[PDB]
């Protein structure tokens, strides 16, 4: 699978975990930031890969980091 | 008067019922077709299969081979048959030896004993179908010239 | 469940045995692909059709109408056709029996919705198959000579093909 | 828990509906609940109308279930929807939403996964772990 | 019982449609044209005698430039062109 | 040329029965479990 | 591989025997039908213009496989084909090439097997043996004097061949 | 479980000793070749055909040297076993000639063996409990006679020992050109070897010379 990893930079804006199309990321309780949430990846075997939550990312360099690792069925995508 | 409908009442498989695809016509061919006729062994499946690809084997080999305009086309035609029935026999035997698990079940085509003996089938129908359309075009006139024997 | 006419085959499913010259005769089981009265009307007017031709080459052997030998001359049976399409029987009869023919065609369209029995065109203005029982007689006795007739006109028009001659005159000068 | 007796919305049928897999591997189910019958867009493609009341569709993959959730949250607004993955052997594993709350919102009792504990340019270089069973998070 | 479908039983009306679609072309391509394509009679006619004609030479096919081919080319296609619409007007209007 | 036999014995070995084998082998291996 | 019968086995160490004593009576009715001029037109050259370019050897004259030896090699054709048949579907009784991998492996016979004449596989083992040694000796004696193989086979049998 | 004919093999598997003249005798195990239940019916069937067939031309073989049927010398002259099969279709065919002999024998036994062929499909898939080889023929009622219960054990007897006839004459033929009651009365027939045209699979006899012997 995927690996997805959240650092401490994120601002909990929650815009990666509305782009996600396959339900990976969630908000969870935080103290590090103003909106007192961090993005998380309990998900990552559904992770496809696409990195729409890299583009929705605002803050500079990426908060959400996704790097592709061993492709499934579920990674690749496949419907067969 | 509806002629395409979702494929085995599911409208959410990958198909359509089609007057191509579930037709009675379509459905009779399918249903007695060897692959799926029902009684059959797949030992037997095979004889029948390889029988009717061995025998129409032969005639693009002695008809277009670089042999075709000598004396021994047929024989040459033949036996390029006979090799490609070996190959495909060596990909058969390959493709069971990869694809199933040892099961006792031995009556479907899907196993791999059913798939040795789809095999061993195959082979000794297509070497017989080959050999009898070789008979027939050394034997016949009509069928070493296509028909021109008649003009 | 064995045929009567093959004893060595099983009867087939669509002859019941009610039809008239019914022996289970179907090797090639034409009868499972083909509606049975499709075949059954086919089977009567092709055998009826041969009954006509087949006493037609034998009186045609015998005597030929008034003013015939003007027109054909010395020809004989297929050699007739060609020769009176140029003079016009044949155009004659192919218009008026492909006029009897479309109401043949839709007594065909009441035999295939099963309201009218295969070759039945309600026929009979002497009344000979009055009784139930000579019915079934005539019926068997139509059929057999149909079939037979087919027979008949095969032979007969592959031996004027062979020889030129004709039936009767093969016939004697064999 | 799935409801399988929950009816289909009315669709024709498509050939990129589900393939072997299908039936091999996993499938996917997302219900929803509609105020009346409307025509939504097929994610394999094609129109199809779901009915008043509560919808049941099969899908192969969970991104085809996302997307059709997506498009009835942003187009009929629908949020009711649950996403389901079910096994050959019969087991039904609820996905989405979670825990009942979607992911976008917080929820007690979520734990972070995958959180690292400093910034992205403090990652180890590859020649420190090489070699060794370290995360190159440190 | 023939099944167009899975599910949908229909009758083709094979017998009609072929004997009516037969009549139907025949008939009015029985006009006769004096161009040397037909010989003087119609495309029907002229059709059949054809097919007398290389029959009578078996074996030997059709040459290129014999009739042969285009009177069977034009007699089949309006031939099926009647079969498509007496296929279309008997089995969906039926009256 | 000396062992002439030795190019029509060994150039069809050599350019379908050992890449057959090899191939076959190689779809055994890479597709067992 | 080996969990089906194939490598160092007594599969198919009674397999190459059982082809060797098929290989020395080859063999030996080989010098027996070449001696006695049996082969017909066994010097005639094959021509490329009937048999295409497979006939080619490329040798000093005449560039062209010998009638014998396609007649031979054809000979050995029809066993090849027999032997793919019987690989692929044996008989029924018959003793396979392959085995299942549950497979019961024969056990080694040691220096020799115990004695027992007649149509046994203990006498099939060791004439099977004695007809790979054979080959052997026969190849070397062939290759280390210079005497054709047949003539070799001729000479060992004392002449009686031809 | 051993085989009656040869007491020290083990007996076929497919065997049941219900089919007459079975004796153990299969060493090759055709009749497991297949596992189909009517396999072995088809095989006895082909049996039966094979010896029937064999029969009517063994006593064929040995009638056509007794006497000719008339104008048949005319026609194709004084050839004996297997050239009147040869030179009548050297004479048949549109063009080539004017007899249709052997194309009338096929036509006739073709439609006989069609009719077998579906009559074969349907004791193989088992629609039908008849026996292999019967086809119902029997009008002069031999099997409501005595001693009808071991007639079907002297058909195979005389079937097999017809196809090795058969195949004995004809091997003759092709080497001294006699004839079934030539080649019998005289004994050393490679004394006097009548000369025959060559078959229509004359290289079959290309080894005669060059291989074999070559004594006539
Ligand atoms: C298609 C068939 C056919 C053909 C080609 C003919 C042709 C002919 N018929 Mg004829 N005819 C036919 C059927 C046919 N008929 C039938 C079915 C009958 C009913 C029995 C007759 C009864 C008939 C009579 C009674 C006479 C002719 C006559 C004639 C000839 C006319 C001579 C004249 O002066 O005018 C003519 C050649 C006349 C003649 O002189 O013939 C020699 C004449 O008198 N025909
Ligand atoms: C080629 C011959 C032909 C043509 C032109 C038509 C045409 C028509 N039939 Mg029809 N029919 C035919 C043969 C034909 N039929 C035969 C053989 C049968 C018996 C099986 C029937 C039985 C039948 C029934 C039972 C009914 C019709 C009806 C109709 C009408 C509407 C339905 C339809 O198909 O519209 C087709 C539309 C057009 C043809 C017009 C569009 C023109 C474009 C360019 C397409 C034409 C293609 C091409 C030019 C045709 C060339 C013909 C070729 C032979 C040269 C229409 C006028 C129905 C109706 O309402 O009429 C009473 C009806 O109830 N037909
Ligand atoms: C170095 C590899 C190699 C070799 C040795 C050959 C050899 C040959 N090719 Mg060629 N070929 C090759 C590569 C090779 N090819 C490739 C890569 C292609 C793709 C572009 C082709 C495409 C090609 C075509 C399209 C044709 C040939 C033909 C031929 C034959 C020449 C004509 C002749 O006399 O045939 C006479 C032929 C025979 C007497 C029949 C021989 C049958 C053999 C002995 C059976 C062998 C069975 C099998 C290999 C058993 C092993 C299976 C196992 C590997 C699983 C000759 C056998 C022609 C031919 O005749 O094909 C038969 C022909 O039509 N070749
Ligand atoms: C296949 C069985 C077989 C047969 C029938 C013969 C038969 C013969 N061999 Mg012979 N031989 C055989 C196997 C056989 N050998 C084997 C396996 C070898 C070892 C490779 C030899 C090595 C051999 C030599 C070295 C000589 C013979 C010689 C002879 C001939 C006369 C001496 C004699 O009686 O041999 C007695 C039996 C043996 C020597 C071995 C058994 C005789 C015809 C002699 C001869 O005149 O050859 C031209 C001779 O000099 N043989
Ligand atoms: C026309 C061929 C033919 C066929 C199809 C059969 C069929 C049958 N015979 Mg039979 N038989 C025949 C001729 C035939 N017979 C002749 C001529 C004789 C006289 C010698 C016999 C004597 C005989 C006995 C004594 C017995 C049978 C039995 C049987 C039955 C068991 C299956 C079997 O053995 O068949 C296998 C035979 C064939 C299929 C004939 C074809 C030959 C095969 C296919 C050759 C294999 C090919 C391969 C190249 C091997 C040849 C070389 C090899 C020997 C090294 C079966 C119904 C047994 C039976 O029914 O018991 C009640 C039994 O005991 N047969
Ligand atoms: C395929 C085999 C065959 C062939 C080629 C022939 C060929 C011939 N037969 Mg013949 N025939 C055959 C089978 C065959 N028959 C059979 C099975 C029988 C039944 C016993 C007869 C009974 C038979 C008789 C009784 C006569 C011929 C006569 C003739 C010759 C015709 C000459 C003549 O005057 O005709 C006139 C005869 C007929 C048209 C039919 C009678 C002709 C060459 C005739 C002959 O020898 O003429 C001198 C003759 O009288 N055949
Ligand atoms: C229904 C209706 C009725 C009507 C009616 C109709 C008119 C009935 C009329 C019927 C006739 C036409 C029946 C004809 C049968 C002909 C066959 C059987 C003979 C075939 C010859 C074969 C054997 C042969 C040939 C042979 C070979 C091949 C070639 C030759 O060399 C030799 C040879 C000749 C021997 C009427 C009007 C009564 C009123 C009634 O109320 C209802
Ligand atoms: C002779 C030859 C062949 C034969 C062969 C056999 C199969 C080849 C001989 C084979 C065996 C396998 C060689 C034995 C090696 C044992 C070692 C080297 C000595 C160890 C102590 C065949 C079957 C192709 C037929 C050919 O017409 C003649
Ligand atoms: C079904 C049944 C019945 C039927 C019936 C009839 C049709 C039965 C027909 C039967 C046939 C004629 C039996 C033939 C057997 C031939 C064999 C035994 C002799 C073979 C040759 C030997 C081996 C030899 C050879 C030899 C060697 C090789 C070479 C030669 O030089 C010498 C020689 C020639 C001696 C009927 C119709 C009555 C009705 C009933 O209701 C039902
Ligand atoms: C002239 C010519 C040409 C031509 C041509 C062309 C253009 C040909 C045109 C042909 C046409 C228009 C044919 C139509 C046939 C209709 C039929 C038979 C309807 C049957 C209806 C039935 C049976 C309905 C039955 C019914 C039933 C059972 C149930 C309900 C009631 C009812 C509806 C009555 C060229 C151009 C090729 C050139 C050539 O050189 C000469
Ligand atoms: C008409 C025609 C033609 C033809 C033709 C024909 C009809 C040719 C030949 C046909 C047939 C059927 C030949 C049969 C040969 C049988 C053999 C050798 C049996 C051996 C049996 C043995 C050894 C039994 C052994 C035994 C067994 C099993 C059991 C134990 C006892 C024991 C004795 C040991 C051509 C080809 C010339 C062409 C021409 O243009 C047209
Ligand atoms: C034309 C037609 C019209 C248009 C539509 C269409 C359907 C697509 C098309 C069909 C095209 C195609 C589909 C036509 C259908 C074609 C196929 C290719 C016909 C195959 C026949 C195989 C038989 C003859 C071999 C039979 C075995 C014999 C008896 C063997 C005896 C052997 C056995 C083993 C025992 C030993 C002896 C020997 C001799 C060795």
């Amino acid at each position: 699978s995927h690996s997805v990893k959240v650092y401490d930079t994120c601002i909990g804006c929650t815009q990666c975990v509305r782009a996600c199309p396959c339900d990976v990321l969630e908000m969870v309780s935080w103290d590090g930031c103003k909106a007192g949430q961090i993005a998380s990846a309990p998900r990552t075997e559904d992770c496809i890969g696409c990195k729409r939550c890299e583009t929705a990312c605002p803050t500079d360099f990426l908060s959400v980091r996704v790097y592709l690792g061993g492709e499934t069925t579920r990674s690749m995508g496949l419907a067969y | 008067s509806q002629f395409i409908k979702p494929y085995n009442d599911d409208p959410f498989v990958g198909n359509l019922a089609t007057p191509v695809s579930t037709s009675s016509f379509t459905k009779s061919l399918l249903s007695n077709l060897p692959a799926y006729r029902a009684g059959l062994s797949p030992l037997l499946r095979g004889v029948e299969i390889g029988l009717t690809h061995g025998y129409f084997l032969v005639g693009p080999f002695y008809k277009l081979g670089p042999l075709r305009n000598s004396d021994v086309a047929l024989l040459s035609g033949f036996f390029s048959a006979l090799g490609l029935i070996i190959i495909l026999v060596a990909c058969l035997t390959i493709y069971g030896v990869v694809s199933f698990e040892e099961t006792e079940a031995k009556d479907q085509l899907q196993t791999a004993k059913g798939w040795r003996q789809f095999t061993s089938g195959w082979l000794v129908g297509s070497v017989g179908g080959a050999s009898f359309a070789y008979i027939l075009i050394s034997n016949i006139p009509f069928l070493q010239t296509a028909g021109m024997s008649m003009l | 469940a064995m045929s009567d006419s093959v004893p060595f085959l099983k009867q087939p499913e669509a002859l019941d045995g009610s039809m008239a010259g019914d022996v289970g005769f179907d090797p090639l089981g034409f009868s499972s692909i083909g509606d049975i009265n499709f075949l059954r009307e086919a089977e009567l007017k092709h055998g009826r059709i041969a009954m006509l031709a087949a006493a037609g080459s034998i009186a045609q052997d015998i005597f030929t109408f008034p003013g015939v030998s003007k027109v054909v001359g010395t020809a004989k049976m297929t050699g007739v056709h060609d020769i009176l399409v140029k003079q016009g029987a044949m155009g004659q009869l192919l218009l008026w029996l492909s006029f009897l023919e479309v109401f043949g065609t839709i007594a065909l369209l009441e035999t295939l919705d099963g309201k009218r029995a295969p070759g039945d065109f309600k026929f009979d203005p002497l009344n000979f198959s009055k009784n139930p029982e000579t019915f079934k007689r005539y019926q068997l006795a139509e059929i057999k000579n149909g079939r037979l007739a087919m027979m008949g006109v095969g032979g007969m028009v592959h031996g004027y093909f062979i020889t030129g001659k004709g039936p009767l005159e093969l016939l004697g000068n064999f | 828990t799935l409801n399988l007796q929950i009816p289909s919305p009315t669709f024709e049928g498509s050939t990129g509906g589900w393939l072997r897999a299908a039936e091999v591997e996993e499938k996917y189910a997302i219900t929803w609940t509609s105020p009346k019958e409307q025509v939504f867009e097929m994610p394999t493609g094609g129109a199809a109308i779901m009915r008043q009341g509560e919808n049941l569709l099969y899908l192969a993959r969970k991104e085809q279930c996302l997307a059709l959730a997506t498009q009835v949250k942003n187009s009929f607004k629908i949020t009711d929807y649950k996403v389901y993955r079910i096994f050959p052997s019969g087991e039904v594993q609820y996905l989405h939403p979670k825990d009942g709350v979607f992911p976008e919102k917080v929820n007690a009792g979520r734990v972070g996964v995958g959180n690292v504990s400093h910034s992205i340019g403090k990652n180890l270089n590859p020649a420190q772990i090489k070699f060794t069973s370290k995360s190159f998070n440190g | 019982k023939f099944e167009v479908s899975d599910g949908t039983p229909y009758d083709l009306n094979v017998p009609l449609v072929g004997a009516a679609s037969f009549i139907g072309w025949v008939v009015p391509t029985l006009l006769p044209s004096q161009i040397p394509l037909y010989g003087g009679k119609g495309l029907s006619t002229a059709f059949f005698a054809s097919i007398g004609t290389n029959l009578a030479k078996f074996p030997a096919p059709p040459g290129m430039t014999d009739p042969f081919w285009l009177l069977c080319f034009i007699w089949h296609s309006g031939l099926f062109a009647t079969m498509i619409l007496g296929s279309i007007g008997y089995n969906g209007y039926a009256a | 040329m000396t062992a002439a036999y030795l190019p029509s014995i060994l150039v069809p070995i050599i350019g379908l029965i050992f890449p057959g084998l090899v191939m076959a082998f190689a779809f055994i291996y890479i597709e067992q479990d | 591989f080996g969990g089906r019968g194939l490598g160092v086995t007594v599969n198919a160490e009674r397999w190459n025997g059982r082809h060797a004593m098929f290989g020395i009576f080859a063999m030996v009715m080989t010098s027996y039908m070449k001696g006695h001029g049996l082969i017909p037109d066994a010097d005639k050259i094959l021509d490329v213009a009937q048999w295409g370019s497979l006939a080619s050897v490329w040798d000093g004259a005449g560039n062209g496989i010998s009638n014998e030896r396609a007649i031979i090699l054809i000979a050995h054709v029809h066993v090849l084909v027999v032997s793919v048949i019987a690989a692929v579907a044996p008989f029924g009784f018959q003793d396979t090439l392959v085995k299942e991998k549950g497979y019961t492996p024969e056990a080694p016979a040691g220096l020799i097997p115990p004695f027992k004449t007649g149509l046994t596989p203990e006498a099939e083992l060791i004439n099977g043996r004695l007809a790979m040694l054979g080959i052997i000796s026969i190849v070397t004696a062939s290759v280390f004097t210079g005497t054709p193989v047949v003539d070799t086979i001729n000479l060992g049998m004392g002449k009686i061949l031809y | 479980a051993k085989s009656k004919a040869i007491p020290f093999l083990d007996a076929p598997p497919a065997l049941s000793e219900s089919m007459p003249g079975y004796v153990g005798f299969d060493p090759l195990w055709v009749s497991s070749m297949l596992p189909d239940a009517g396999y072995v019916k088809f095989l006895q069937e082909a049996e039966i055909k094979h010896g029937r067939v064999a029969m009517l031309a063994a006593a064929g073989a040995i009638v056509q040297d007794i006497f000719t049927f008339p104008g048949v010398t005319s026609v194709i002259g004084n050839v004996k076993m297997t050239s009147v099969h040869d030179t009548f279709l050297s004479m048949e065919g549109p063009g080539k000639g004017n007899q249709a002999a052997m194309h009338q024998l096929l036509l006739w036994l073709g439609i006989l063996e069609i009719a077998t062929s579906v009559a074969i499909i349907q004791s193989f898939k088992g629609e039908t409990n008849r026996a292999p080889g019967d086809f119902g023929f029997d009008p002069l009622g031999f099997s409501k006679k005595a001693g009808a219960e071991t007639m079907a054990l002297k058909e195979i007897k005389n079937g097999r020992l017809a196809m090795i006839g058969i195949g004995g004459m004809v091997h003759h033929y092709l080497l001294t050109g006699k004839g079934p009651l030539q080649f019998l009365g005289g004994i050393p027939n490679y004394k006097s070897c009548v000369s025959h045209p060559d078959s229509l699979l004359p290289w079959l006899i290309k080894p005669v010379g060059a291989v074999l012997p070559k004594i006539c």
